[PDB]
RNA sequence: AGUGAGGGCGCGAGCGAUAACGUCCGCGUCCGAGCGCGGGAACAACCGAGACCGCCAGCUAAGGCCCCCAAGUCUGGGCUAAGUGGUAAAGGAUGUGGCGCCGCGAAGACAGCCAGGAGGUUGGCUUAGAAGCAGCCAUCCUUUAAAGAGUGCGUAAUAGC
RNA sequence: CUCGAUGUCGGCUCGUCGCAUCCUGGGGCUGAAGAAGGUCCCAAGGGUUGGGCUGUUCGCCCAUUAAAGCGGCACGCGAG
RNA sequence: UAACCGCUGAAAGCAUCUAAGCGGGAAGCCCGCCCCAAGAUGAGGCCUCCCACGGCGUCAAGCCGGUAAGGACCCGGGAA
């Protein structure tokens, strides 16, 4: 009934291997975990996830190899980028080849590395962020950076994500 | 915050949260922080 | 050389050139009112006049007996022990004083004046 | 990185603008007299002499052993992993150059037999009010049905000279490429005109 | 002729704090004084059981059968999965599984979605502001996405979600 | 159990484990600006001074100190 | 890895660090640091070297020389 629908256009290279789902795209190989009860199909356009049951364990599955396969696919589609803004009085930024120039602890060597999908783009560089691939290592990386220095609720000079509202509270007494 | 005990959410929107046997409460205020594991 | 309970000589603005520490002022685990250094006391000896009194300051160490072994391999050793009076901030107690020169003492630094202050013969 | 030694003796030199102390090293030069291949000894390694005591004097499997990869005629050898031999003869003639931190060891003097007075620290037990053991004496041992018992590894009195050991980081100072000896400012680990060895560690991030 | 003082366990009253391998009395068993065997790890009194002496005999208690060690790593149907097994209460909880029950307007559901979030809604005080999103209650009307006497981020009302 | 025998205090000397950790750090929280406090959960690693008076350990007081913890072992220690 | 912070994600067709799978992280845990150590009968591993030593009832795992192959003994010396 819900919990298991989706297609897999661009013909992307749907097809499952040694007990492990490989999904080929831009070529994000991606491997999309597959529990052995899982089990799904791609014929057409219509890539199914099945349930050899419903119980707890088996429908959260489902939600699952569903969710984060079809991840797999929209992945192996495009290219996985991760949106990001830097922002804040307190800070610089440039790629610089394959690092995270970035200055806002006053003893700014921020020499950082890209770990793979992971493109740097300063276009601002206010504006500023990272192209990925991997879905779940992107956010993560991209969270990597954030946390080293981002924070700042009643003064801002933080990295942020899209930049949610940050929530702030007065200073001293007025 | 934490507490051996107690917990019965709060921030009118409270979180009850499932982690490790770890009767954690999460909401969009510190002063939640429920931690009773 | 050092000494924890001590019958010091001083030579400032004394009550007596002479007060008894207590101990060592440096990393709590004193056991050595050494060469150069600073610490804790009170008077022991007498006071005409003088605003000095029969209280206790702290200060900074002068002679000992015992080597005064310096990095030069500058050696030296005087048959007296001294110091000399603290105020506060270090800044030394009296308008001068009776002794000397000699590296230790300077290079420990902080007390200039009293670099200058006890130069000649004594 | 590693240095093979008679230990001479300690004595005191002077640096830049001021004096302080030094210790002599020397060593003629060990060699290559036996290899752990590491498929020989996958523990991979150099284990050398460094001089030579009478030859009138020598079981035939030295002689042989020597015979080997053939070096010379002495007794005084041992051995160290991790070491290549990029070389069939060592000396120090420059092996060891000077301005470089070293690490370094030795056979420790020989003490005697003292107990909580030596041995350890605390110079013994106290002395006046009590005389029936004067000054110093063995501290305590354990107790009634704690473990119901006497311990088991606590400090104890005697035989601790017979030993050997070693001291970390040390000074390389001076060297004399003639008479291959090195002036070291050392803890003279254990006696003098005697055995030692240097070797070199220390990652050490300050 | 011997004990003329004894303890334990279960139930029933004392007492004690409804504490103690406490001490008081009673019904029973007990254990000594047989209570030497099984046993529960090993443990005087907790379930089994009375040993006159044999057996390189077989049926059984209790309680056991992967192994250490005799005996199915039986079959059958479940429910936990924390290691509870492998001591604990008060009490806490979108634990796990189970009821015996509630919402289904396929006049196609809920979390996810889209857009509008309607005009009198405009003091009552306070109006510096209520003109739902400042305090003492208001509980009506038209009007359609069906209607918020406006549950909520708020300041100067207000303006925006 | 112990009265055919178990040395009770205070201290000494050598101490050994323990955490409801004092100093240490790791932390979320603040009525958290900084700094600094204070509010809990994690973690014993090392560390966890001198004197004064008092036979008193506790204690009060002098001087510092990063700090100068509570306590288990017949309130460890007489075959020391 | 502790508390504590996160990523990807359902079962709770919006949400969640959370079984699934991934990361951050403590002066603490294994290592790295020195000091013991196959009497770790579960080593000995490598090097050199005397010979497979010589006589005795086969089962010769007993005798004698065998080798100074080597070492012990006594002597003489040692911060051991």
């Amino acid at each position: 009934i819900g919990r298991l629908p989706i297609p897999v256009p661009k013909g992307v290279s749907v097809e499952v291997a040694p007990g492990r789902v490989k999904v080929k795209g831009p070529k994000g190989e991606l491997e999309v975990p597959v529990s052995p009860e899982m089990r799904v199909v791609v014929e057409e356009g219509v890539v199914r996830v099945e349930r050899p049951s419903d119980e707890r364990r088996h429908k959260s599955l489902h939600g699952l190899t569903r969710t984060l396969i079809a991840n797999a696919v929209k992945g192996v589609s495009e290219g996985y980028s991760k949106e990001l803004l830097i922002k804040g009085i307190g800070y610089r930024a440039r790629l610089v080849g394959r690092a995270l120039e970035l200055t806002v602890g006053f003893s700014h060597p921020v020499v950082v590395e890209p770990p793979e999908g992971i493109t740097f783009e300063v276009p601002e560089p206010t504006r500023v962020r990272v192209s990925g691939i991997d879905k779940q290592k992107v956010g993560q990386v991209a969270a990597n950076i954030r946390a080293i220095r981002k924070p700042s609720a009643y003064h801002e000079k933080g990295i942020y994500y899209a930049g949610e509202p940050v929530r702030l509270k007065p200073g001293k007494a007025g | 915050m934490k507490v051996r005990a107690s917990v019965k959410r709060i921030c009118d929107k409270c979180k009850v949260i499932r982690r490790h046997g770890r009767v954690y409460v999460i909401c969009e205020n510190p002063k939640h922080k429920q931690r009773q594991g | 050389m050092i000494q924890p309970q001590t019958y010091l000589e001083v030579a400032d603005n004394t009550g007596a050139r002479k007060i008894m520490c207590i101990r060592v002022l440096k990393g709590s685990n004193a056991k050595y009112a050494t060469v150069g250094d600073v610490i804790v006391a009170s008077v022991k000896e007498a006071i005409p006049r003088g605003a000095v009194k029969e209280g206790d300051v702290v200060k900074a160490v002068v002679v000992r007996t015992k080597k005064e072994v310096k990095r030069p391999d500058g050696s030296a050793i005087r048959f007296d022990d001294n110091a000399a009076v603290i105020i506060n901030n270090q800044l030394e107690p009296r308008g001068t004083r009776v002794f000397g020169p000699v590296a230790r003492e300077l290079r420990e630094k902080g007390f200039m004046k009293i670099v200058s202050l006890a130069p000649e013969v004594l | 990185m590693k240095g093979i030694l008679g230990v001479k003796v300690g004595m005191t030199r002077i640096f830049r603008d001021d004096r302080a102390v030094p210790v002599t090293v020397i060593l003629a030069g060990p060699c290559p007299v036996v290899q752990r291949r590491t498929p020989e000894k996958d523990g991979y390694t150099a284990v050398q002499l460094g001089f030579l005591p009478q030859n009138p004097k020598r079981v035939n499997r030295p002689l042989k052993g020597h015979f080997a990869k053939a070096g010379v005629e002495p007794v005084r050898i041992l051995r160290e992993i991790r070491d290549f031999n990029p070389e069939g003869d060592t000396v120090t003639v420059e092996i060891f150059k000077p301005g470089e931190r070293v690490d370094v060891t030795g056979t420790s003097k020989g003490r005697g037999f003292a107990g909580v007075m030596k041995r350890w620290n605390f110079a013994g037990g106290p002395d006046s009010h009590g005389a029936h053991k004067i000054h110093r004496h063995p501290g305590s041992i354990g107790n009634r049905k704690t473990p119901g018992r006497v311990y088991k590894g606590k400090k104890m009195a005697g035989h601790y000279g017979a030993e050997r050991v070693t001291v970390m980081n040390l000074e390389v100072v001076d060297v004399i490429p003639e008479e291959n000896l090195l002036l070291v400012k050392g803890a003279v680990p254990g006696p003098n005109g005697g055995l030692v060895i240097v070797r070199e560690t220390k990652k050490a991030a300050k």
